[PDB]
Formats: C-alpha cells, structure tokens, sequence
C-alpha cells in the first residue's frame, strides 16, 4: 500500500470558506474587529515584560474610517501587526492561526484569552468586497501592503506610497457596488451593537458631520468584574446596553461557576413583564441569540447575557452545535434566578413590585415546570378571608392552620369582588377556615398541577367535597335530609338533564341555593375561561335548609304543585339565579330577562 | 440476503387524565363518546357499545383497533392496527387504570407493544394528540395548555 | 511586489471541517447516503450510450449493514465506483468535489440532478467513526481500499482480502466506543427518515431477527411528476410520510413555478387543526424544518414540503443563508393556498369540513395579514337571522342587502343562543336587516382590522350607532324624548358613574332596557375576553319608551320618587339585568342574587 | 482627528388607536392619565395637566419630555429626550390626530425628528410597547392580539 497525505484544491476552497459558511454579510465586520482585539492583545502582552515595543502607539484602539468618495471601508488597528513572514504565512495560509499559536505559546498563568482559533476568519471580509488591500507594521519588520482581490494568490509589496504608521494593521476593503450599504453610519453601529458592543478596547467611527470620532463601545462588560465591586448604576447601564429596555432592572443575579464547566452570567429582571432574551458571549463576542433549550418558556421574561469558552462554536461562530453541556447551564440558571426570587421574597417592599408583574409567570412555572414545582409555590401570592388587605403566602397560610384542618381551601373567579363575597365561604367562616382567593384565570392552572403543598392537598371549594363533621350532626342532617327528599325529586325532574342531582346542602348559611360542579372535573370558572380563548361539565343544584324560600317550595310540593306553574317558574328563576352567583354563564339570557320583568311587573302592581 | 421486514418494540407512557374510572372506562367502549373525541368512527357491530373482539375503524377507516379483553373498569387491552404498516406487523395496547382519590386524577398507565421500530415517535406523539389533549379537550378531562 | 499563491494547512483543516462545521452528529449518513445517489446516477447516465457498463451490477440500490459484532457500520451501493486515480484525487483532497466535475461535463440538455458540488462531505462520516475503510470497485480499473484514520495521509492498498464486488463502493466506518448508537436499527430508520426519505433508489437495511432487507424509501417524492398524473390515494400516501399524522389530507395544493426562480412546492390541508410543518428539498435531499419566515403564523396549519434548487445552501446543509428569495416562495405559496382555498369554496360539501376546522385560522388571517384582507374575506361564514340553518357567506350578505342598506350589521357573544335572541335584533328585524351572528372570540378581532366589504363599513350593534330614519319619526321620536326626561335624569343620578349617559333608545321593540358599549371603544364581548384571557369601558343605559316597565318607572319619578326606595331598588335591579342580556358579567353576584330572593320572597307573600 | 458624536435620524410611525381625539389627545396630558399607561410619572408642576413648556420624567426618570406646542385635539409636539443620550441631544416628536368617522378610529401619525443614530430601533420598537400597546391595554384603546 502506498500512502499519500491529504490535499486541498485552494481555487475551490475559497469559494465554499467566503460564500457558503457565513449566513449573514455583516458578519465580516465582527471577524475583522476581533482579528484587531486578537492584536491588541498581543503588543498588550509584550507590553508586561518590554514596554519600548509599545512605545511606538501607546494609543490603544480600534479607528473604522468609511469613505463614500472612494468605496473603501479602512479599518485601522494599533496592536501587535504582522511581519512579511506572517502576512505570508498566518494572512496566506487558509486554516492557518497564528492567534491561536500565540494562545499555546503563553507561559504558564497568563491572563490573556483570545478568540482567533480557527483561522479562516480573516477570507470572510470579501462577502461584501471584492479586493482587499491590508497594510501592516510591525515592531521587528517594516510597512508592507497584502493585496488580494479574492482569486487565487496574493500580492505582498514593500509599501512606500500610503501613510507611515507607527504599530499595527490597517485593512483597507473595496467593497462591491451593490454593497455600499456598509460605508453608512448606520449600518455600521449597527453591525457592532450586534457583535461587537462589549470589546475590551474602544472602537472609533470616523463620522462626519466636520469630521468626528464615535466610541461605539463606551459600555464595558461587567462580566469579567466580581459582582461585589459592580454598583447599582453598573447594571442598570448594562441592561440598557444589552437590551432596548429604557426602565432599570428590577433585581440582578450575577453568579459565577467553576470546574467542569465554567460560565459567568449577569441576568437582570425588568420592571414589568414583555408581554430569546439571554444573550451568549464567548470572550468579548457576541455568537448567537436563538438559543432554544437555554431557558424555559415560562422563565423567559428576565434577560440578561452568558459569557463562557466552553461553548462548541461552529465555522461561521453563528449557532452552537448540539451537545449535553447547556442542559447543565440551564439548571444552573434556574437554580440561581429561583434563588434570586427567594431573595426578592426577604424584601416584602421589592416583591410586591415583583409579584405584581410577573405572578402569571410564576403560575405558569408550577403548570408547567415539575422539577422545581414545590420550590415556586413559595412565592404564590393570593388573597384570603383573613388577608384581604394584603396578598398573603402559602407558607403564612399553613400557619394559621388550626390543628383540624388538612385541606387547603381556594376558589377561583373573574375577579376578587366576586369571590370575596361568594356564599360558599359561609361554610369555612363558621368552622374559621381560611380560603385562598383566586382572580387570574391561570390560577387554577397552576393548583391543578400542584395538588398539595406542605402535605395539605389543595381543595377547591366550588366543587363537591365534604366538609369535617361530628356524629352529632351527621344524626341530625340525615333525618331532615329525607324530610326534603320528596323536593329534591320535585326539583330533579324539573330542570331535566341540567342538573345531574339535587342534594340537600349545609355548606350553605346565607344563600337559598347555589350550584356546584362534578367532582373529577372542570370548576365553574374553568369553562368559562376554555369558552373564551381566542386561540381555543357536570352541575349539581344544592338546596339550603334553612332559608325560608327552600322552606316554602317544600310547602308547595307537599299540597300537590309538583308540576304547579308558579312552582315550575320559581324553580327556573331561582336555578338560573344559582348560576350567576356560582360563577356560571347562563344561556339564553333573554329567558331569565324575561322572567325578571314579570316579577318587576308583579312588583308595580301590573297585571 | 432475503428481503423482508423489521423487529417490533415497546413503549410505556402515563398520561394522567381527571376522570373517575367510570366515565374513562366508557369512553373507550361507548360508540356515541368515541365519535365525539376521534371524529371518526366506522363500528361493524350494530351494538350500543364495545364488545369482546369487535373491530372498528377509527379516524378514516386508517386506525383498526379490536377489544381482545377488557376488565371492570380496571384494564383495557386492544389489538392496534395502522394501514400504513405491513400485515404481519399487529400491536396490542394495554390500558390499565389507577384512581387516585386522594388528588381526584386518574392515572391510565399505558403498555404499548408490537409497535414497528420505525413507527415509535409517529404512534407516541399523536397518541399524545388524538387520544390524550383530543378526550382532555372533548369531555374536559383536565386542562390543556 | 512578490505574488504567492494562497495555501492551506492540511493538519487543521480537517479537524474544523470534520468538528466545527456539521452540527448533528447523524449527518453524517445523509453525506454517504447522497454520495451513494450520486455514484447510482452517473452509472446510470453511462447506461443511456452503452449499457455494457450496468450489465457488471444491474441491481441499483443502497445496502446498510450494521455490525454489533465488529463496531463496523457497512454502507454499499452498487454506482460508478472510483478508480485509484479518483481515489487519490476525488477521495484525497479537500474540496474537490469529482460529482460537480461530472455535472459540468453533461451533455446540453441531460435529466441527471446530482447533490454533490462542495467536496467536504465526505469527511464529515469521522464525526462518528475513528478510522475509515472504503472499498471501491470500477469497471475500468481494479478493486481497491481506501483506509485513512483521519489523521493526515491516507493509504491505498490493492484490495485482495475482501470480498470481489461486481460495481460500486463499499464503506467500513469503524465507529467509535461513545458512538456505538448508530449500530442500532431505530437509530438507523430515524436519520433516513428525517434526512434520506426521498432518495431515488431503494436504500436497504440488513435487520436481524434471521437477517432481512428493510426498505427505508419505499415512497417515492412526488414533486418530480405532474399533478395532474398523481392520483388521490398517493397524496395520501406522501402526506403519512412527511408527517406523523394519521388521516388522510382535506385538501392537496400542489404546483410549479419557473423563470428566475424554480421550486415545486406539494402543500397539503389536514382534516383538523393541529392545535414549522413545511419542509424544504434540495434535489432528493432534506435541508431542514426551521425555516423563519417561509410561512405565516396564521397559516402554519398547512402542511407539505418545498423542492428548489436555487436556495443558498451553506457548508453543512443544515440552514439556508439570508437571501431575498425566500419571501418570493413565501408569496407564492400564499398565493396558491389562497387560490386552493377558493376552490375549496366551490364545493359547499368540502368546505363545510375545512371550515368547521380551519375557522379561527382564516379568522386570524384577516386580523393579522394586509396584503390579502379583502382576498380572505370571501372565506368568512356566519350565522345570521335569515341563516339560521347554515353558514352564510358575506358575499350573500351583500345579494340580500335591500337597496336603502349600507352598513353590515353584526353582533358578538359567547355562543349562538346568546346572540339569536338578543334584543338588538328587534330593530334590524323591524327594517328587515340582516344580521351576522358572531360566536368565537376571534371573531370581533378579524372584524375590528376588515373595517369594510364590498364598500359596506361593519357596524356592530352592540355598539352606539344611529338607524334610519325619516323626518318623520324623528318630529315625534324628539317630542317623545323629552317627556322621559327627568326619567333619564333621575336614572342617571341614581346609578352614579356606572353609565356615561341615560337616552331614549327606539332600537329596543320587546325589552324594557338595556345597555350598549361606548362607540369607538370594546364591545361587551371583548371586555369578557380580555380579562378571561390566561396570558393576559364605558357604557350607555338605554330604555324602551313602549313597554310598560319604562310607563311605570316614569310614573313614579313625577309623583315625586325620585329619591324613592323601591324605585332605586327596582332601578338597579333593571340596570344589572340589562347587563346580563346585552352580555356583560356584572360584579358582586350576590347583591343581585339578594335582590331576586327578594322578589322571590314577595312573590311567595313572604314578608 | 477629534472627539465627538454623531448625527440626527428621523423615522415615520403610524399607530392606529381606536378611541377618539378628545380623549386621546387627553390621554398625553391628563396627569392621572398619563400615570395609568406609564406606571412611573414625575410631574414637577401641580397643575392637574400638561402646560406649555413644562418638563416631566417618565419611566423612572429615564425619559425627559416637554411640551413645546399642542394645538386643539391635533397636534402634540414634545422634546423627547432619554438619560442614556448625550446632552446636545435633544429629539423632537409631533403627533398629529386623523380621526375617522367612517371606521370609528383616530390614526396617530407619529414625526419623531432628532433620534440619535444608533438609537432608531430601540425607541421605535419600545414606542409600540410602552407607548401604543401600554394605552390600548390600560383605556382599551383598541384590540392587542
Ligand atoms: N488585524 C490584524 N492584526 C494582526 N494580525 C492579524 C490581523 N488579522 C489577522 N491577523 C493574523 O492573521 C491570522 C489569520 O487570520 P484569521 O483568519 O482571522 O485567523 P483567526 O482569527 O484565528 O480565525 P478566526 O475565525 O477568527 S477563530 C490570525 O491568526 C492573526 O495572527
Ligand atoms: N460512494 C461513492 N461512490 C462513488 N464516488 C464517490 C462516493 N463517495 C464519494 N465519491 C466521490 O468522491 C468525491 C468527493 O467526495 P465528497 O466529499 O462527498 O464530494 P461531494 O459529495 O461533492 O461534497 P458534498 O458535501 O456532498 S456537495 C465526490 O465528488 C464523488 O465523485
Ligand atoms: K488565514
Ligand atoms: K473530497
Ligand atoms: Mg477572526
Ligand atoms: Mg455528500
């Protein structure tokens, strides 16, 4: 067998590095800016143990100067520069790093990181150009001029016609005719807020106006700081500059993980829900924002941005690869923002603004997330019989438990003025049992995938469930029970299938009758809520003993008027009734219109 | 070498509906229900309900499931059938019910074998759809969002 | 100046092409199986001149072979094969890609579409595999092996201790220890699946039992035949395999487009809606489902997929590059699928099923898109009081239009019986108006962004607005007005600011009163929705001056009650039944409930 | 070459509001108004509305405006301004009114002169969210969907 080493066809490879890697065009503007980072941070490095090589541009910076009059982007940079041997070699060779052959040769405990790894970063700049003319100085080499317009060799020449500099590479881009579009000022701010907002080394715009320079990168990144030293004002600035937002953050997380995997991520909250937000950096670049599996839907109202280099980037550096280390970050991430809202829960005067703006989203973690269910019904936050000055907590709630209550009682509504005067609370005030409010309809949502908290299992009152009670009373309800059984059938037959059973209740104190669902199924404001989705059971009519009303239809029953006209009518007024005060939409509300303005007749004396 | 067909596999799923055993029990065997949540349901018996080995056609004529045996209210076992599979291929679903009076749910632990190998995530998905969100949507057993 | 040609760097080169540019690991097979298709398509090219050269191995096809035994997955196909010349230069060397050569070398006007034009994707199977072993086999050369390590060199042996293959190349990917999944056979059918579904020749899967051949291609693309050839049953068919569903499509669009941009698009209608589906084709291969704006949200219910071949494929096939041809596709496809949906029209039977599924979709389509308002307009059907017994179109609502009416009269509610006896109908029906019944939430929002049809503005009942009317009327309406004058103003006073304003309304024939939302703002329907909503005005009380409820009322306001006990009582009992039929969820149920025991108690004499 | 800023912008927004001008053009004035749709308000005058030339800090102090001008129920002409924005920055917005009678709805033509370069995108974008979608949700000044 005779052995050959691997070759490349260079004619061709150009073509699929330059056309067919790189989605977007103005990505050629975020390789050329950390090409220069990469170089200051060479020369900056020397600068630690011979300061004369930085001497010659003491002056740190990134100049971008367009000019209309000549359709040449130049992008000027004060770092290391490169050689004739390197503009041959690293600037020459497809594939070929030298930033990331300078990275292996750092001695031992260097706190230098940079990103030039791959090497084919450089070709991207003739997306939008078609000759590129780059003009580099070193310390140890003089001025030379690399011009290639993109086809098969390069031309190096001595330079000897453009400005003499003292440190660095200038890039000089002839960009296409129907690529002008990049010598604007805005799509050129545009391009670095995007990628490169947050370099460790000002980037000047030459704009003019009067020729003025513009500091694209006047916000610093707060990542590579502890978040003990970073103020208050800090991130507020930071979460202005990477998000569009114009309030301050409400609360921010900065944590820091170490080991296996390590990444630093400021995550801020907003003021108000905005009804993918976190951001991934890699040393000092922006890499992509469509990250699916990072954070959960109902977590994603807070933002905020994730630096770390462990990340698998791809050739063109705009998405990561699939791999098993984001599920690590997105436990962490959850982790730290559900400890941030137990934070936010100490401070009673920071939570309510918390709460009163992201409460749906805490409801729709304990729906939908499992892992971490127990854990975010801490910070539920409802109104009860006892609390209806305050939204009072879970926790505060199995508290003033009495020692013979083991259900947690809620009732859910449109809104709090119907359920805080609701007859069904009659019940639970006689024996003091507190009863959650409900006014959100992802109220129930969320209890419907709790079902229990602190060992107690959530109860909801509006449906059939029997109360505590004594042998004392379970002797006298029974037998004034069949003394109003003949009504209950009177009442059965009547309403025909409306109803599923007429029972004879003591839950209720006030109210003549109240209508209550079938257990195992939806509540009365459940329907109502599937019924009025835009993108979209069972009723049991209870009867008060005690009320005089209930007390004189038994009378009439008795008589013979089991099919008397006034009895029938009495019982569908009082049936529809029910179900308003139940919280149920009657149909055809014409019909029980119509039995009111005969009772406003008969009140006024008009036969 | 010969040409012929696949292995079979099995998947295991439990999906939790707020239903007492009852009404979900009947569900599956009452004609009238099972033309609410499927839409489509062709019956060769002129019975009221499921019968022991009864074939029915579901969603088109394409599903053809038949009750081989089925328990009080306890288990559910079905000879599940798709056209597009090839004839030797028949898989056998079992639904076996567990109600939880302590919650008022209803977990329906569900044994799917015979399922071909490249069929698992079309029968798992849309039995996730047509079978679980399609009774929880119909008869409003439980929330769906 | 010295000119230099440009270089490469073979060592690294391999490692970002094989680690840094594909995504997935599973790719990797969608390369060898295309590779595959196109050695099956030269060979079969030659056969067109001179079938001598098919004769060594008729049989075309694709066999896969896994091997637990060896951690060897075989991958043969019976091509064209490669000589030890393409072996070294085809095989060997980096972006040279011998299919693109084959393409350029065709005859004017040949029929053979091959994939391979990059050169690199062939090295994408070492993202799996740690050393590879190809054999290959051509009619004008010798059986040879290709091995290579993935190192930098590769060695090429006379192969004389394998098997002797007619024609074709064979493929030994020795997969690694962690890689050892894509032995299995569900790993196996679940990248074909998704990736070579659609390929021209039959690709086989040697399955254990007992060995067998399992086609993973049995069906065949459609988009390569005329619509008018392809008969129902194999759009069924094509609809099973491109989704999991189970039903067969409503409906089938499928057409072509040619000129400056070529796709062919087969788009298909469920039978209900699945609360992106449309895949994208690349000659025979799938390029991904996660195109951005290929397809509106409103019309994501659709299903099928796109074969093009002008879409900016990139490096790793996995996404395409931002371009300005997607949003051409993206007009097409919505134009066709409007076009389908008025034939779907023409037969009412049909259209019956797809609207009875698809309502909301069309709906939303009117409320979000402009560009085709007025076109999805003619696919609106409503109940309506002449159309009780079916849906109604708004074309129809224009034939029946009297020649003295200019305004399409509508009215929202929750459900067909809240809406068919409203007593806003009793106007209309008077002037022998017709009226649309509206009972999806969604309704009102499609109507609200119409705002006209066939120059006739929408009018919602619901709402102030003023009726016909003749000189007159209005001399004996006005005189009228002012005699319940201090009628309206003791109402007013009464009820405080619940309402805005107490008029005399004459569009009321049989109730006493009721109340209609403020123009210009919410009906009563979508203040419900809005706050009945899980992710989430003002009001007019009008009276009915010819019932004797109203006679009564202002009766007892000129003996002097104004400040009267029964009269306030009896006036906010009317207030809140009025809020009940015009469709508004009054607050504090019990307050009215009490006011009804009351009326209940005097009607039984119970004092 | 020397150290400065850059220049101006302007954009053209059409908000459609479906509520009528005198209580829209009252909405950006009345001081229990405008705290309703803006959840953060510092008024330093006491007057029950907006003045002429008169300065007010929205959203926690970060947005600076003033009203230069207003006419009667048809223009609204304010010096925008945010803290993030240099001081010889100094945008300028007027709102003009076109209610309809015909549709029942008031376009709000929208002039928004003096925007900084690199800040075009981010006050068109959280204009339709704190500006137009905050009104037609607090008042109900149209459907959000
Ligand atoms: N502006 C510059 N100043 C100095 N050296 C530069 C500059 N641009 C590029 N180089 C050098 O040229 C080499 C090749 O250029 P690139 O193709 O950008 O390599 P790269 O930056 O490592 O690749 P990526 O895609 O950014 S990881 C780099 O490794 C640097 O050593
Ligand atoms: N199984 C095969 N049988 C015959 N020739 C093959 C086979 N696989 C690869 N080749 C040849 O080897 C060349 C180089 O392989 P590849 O890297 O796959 O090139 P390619 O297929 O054009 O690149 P892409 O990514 O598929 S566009 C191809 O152009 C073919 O001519
Ligand atoms: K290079
Ligand atoms: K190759
Ligand atoms: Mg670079
Ligand atoms: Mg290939």
């Amino acid at each position: 067998g005779e052995t050959f080493e691997f070759q490349a066809e260079i004619t061709q490879l150009m073509s699929l590095i330059i056309n067919t890697v790189y989605s977007n065009k103005e990505i050629f503007l975020r390789e050329l800016i950390s090409n220069a980072s990469d170089a200051l941070d060479k020369i900056r490095y020397q600068a630690l143990s011979d300061p004369k090589q930085l001497e010659t541009e003491p002056d740190l910076f990134i100049r971008i100067t367009p000019k209309p009059e000549e359709k040449v982007l130049e992008i000027r940079d004060s770092g290391i520069g490169m050689t004739k041997a390197e503009l041959i070699n690293n600037l020459g060779t497809i594939a070929k790093s030298g930033t990331k052959a300078f990275m292996e040769a750092l001695s031992a405990g260097a706190d230098v990181s940079m990103i030039g790894q791959f090497g084919v970063g450089f070709y991207s700049l003739f997306l939008v150009a078609d000759r590129v003319q780059v003009i580099s100085k070193n310390n140890e080499d003089e001025q030379y001029i690399w011009e290639s317009n993109a086809g098969g060799s390069f031309t190096v020449t001595l330079d000897e016609v453009n400005e003499r500099i003292g440190r660095g590479t200038v890039l000089r881009l002839f960009l296409k005719d129907d690529q002008l579009e990049y010598l604007e000022e805005k799509r050129i701010k545009e391009v670095i807020k995007r990628h490169s907002e947050f370099v460790a080394y000002p980037i000047q715009l030459l704009v003019t106006k009067v020729q003025e320079l513009e500091e694209l990168n006047k916000t610093k990144p707060l990542w590579t700081r502890n978040p003990s030293d970073i103020t208050q004002e800090e991130y507020n600035a930071f979460y202005k500059s990477i998000s569009n937002d114009w309030e301050d953050p409400l609360y921010v997380k900065h944590f820091s993980v170490e080991g296996q995997l390590e990444f630093r991520a400021i995550l801020f909250i907003p003021k108000r829900a905005p009804f993918n937000n976190i951001k991934l950096y890699v040393r000092r670049v922006f890499i992509t924002d469509e990250a699916e599996d990072l954070i959960p839907e109902w977590l994603s109202f807070v933002k905020g941005v994730v630096d770390s280099e462990d990340l698998p980037l791809n050739l063109s550096r705009e998405m990561l690869q699939q791999n098993k280390i984001m599920k690590v970050i997105r436990k962490n991430i959850v982790k730290k923002l559900i400890e941030a809202f137990n934070e936010i829960a100490e401070d009673s005067e920071q939570f309510d603004k918390f709460y009163s703006a992201f409460a749906k989203n805490i409801k729709l973690g304990v729906h939908e997330d499992t892992q971490n269910r127990a854990a975010l019904a801490k910070l539920l936050r409802y109104n009860s019989t006892k609390s209806v000055d305050e939204l009072t907590s879970l926790t505060d709630y199995v508290t003033r438990m009495p020692e013979h209550q083991k259900n947690i009682y809620y009732i859910t509504g449109e809104s709090l003025k119907a359920v805080e005067k609701s007859p069904f609370l009659d019940a639970l005030k006689a024996k003091n049992f507190e009863v959650l409010f409900l006014t959100d309809p992802i109220d129930e949502y969320a209890f419907t995938q709790l079902k229990e908290f602190e060992g107690k299992t959530l109860v909801d009152i509006t449906k059939d469930f029997e109360l505590e009670e004594t042998d004392e009373e379970k002797a006298e309800r029974e037998k004034e029970i069949k003394e109003y059984e003949p009504l209950t059938k009177a009442l059965k037959d009547i309403l025909g299938d409306q109803v599923e059973k007429v029972v004879v209740s003591y839950k209720l104190l006030d109210a003549p009758a109240a209508i209550r669902t079938g257990q195992f199924g939806w509540s009365a404001n459940m329907e109502r809520i599937m019924k009025a989705q835009a993108l979209r059971s069972k009723k049991t009519f209870e009867i008060s003993p005690k009320s005089p009303i209930i007390k004189e239809l038994k009378k009439r029953v008795d008589e013979g008027g089991a099919q008397d006209k006034t009895v029938k009518d009495l019982t569908n007024l009082l049936f529809e009734t029910a179900l308003l005060t139940s919280g149920f939409s009657l149909e055809e509300p014409t019909s029980f219109a119509s039995r009111i303005n005969r009772l406003i007749s008969l009140g006024l004396n008009i036969d | 070498p010969q040409n012929g067909s696949g292995n079979s596999t099995s998947i295991y799923l439990e999906p939790t509906f707020n239903v007492p055993s009852s009404e979900l029990y009947e569900t599956f065997l009452d004609k009238q229900r099972i033309l609410a949540w499927t839409r489509s349901a062709q019956f060769f018996n002129s019975g009221p309900k499921l019968e022991t080995k009864e074939k029915f056609e579901l969603f088109g004529g394409n599903v053809i499931s038949e009750l081989v045996s089925c328990e009080k209210d306890k288990k559910l076992v079905f000879h599940w059938k798709l056209k597009d599979w090839s004839a030797p291929f028949n898989s056998t679903i079992e639904m076996t019910f567990h109600e939880s009076q302590e919650f008022h749910e209803t977990k329906l632990q569900v044994k799917w074998t015979g399922i071909p190998v490249g069929e698992e995530d079309r029968v798992r998905a849309n039995f996730e759809e047509y079978y679980v969100r399609s009774i929880k949507l119909t008869f409003g057993f439980g929330a769906v969002l």
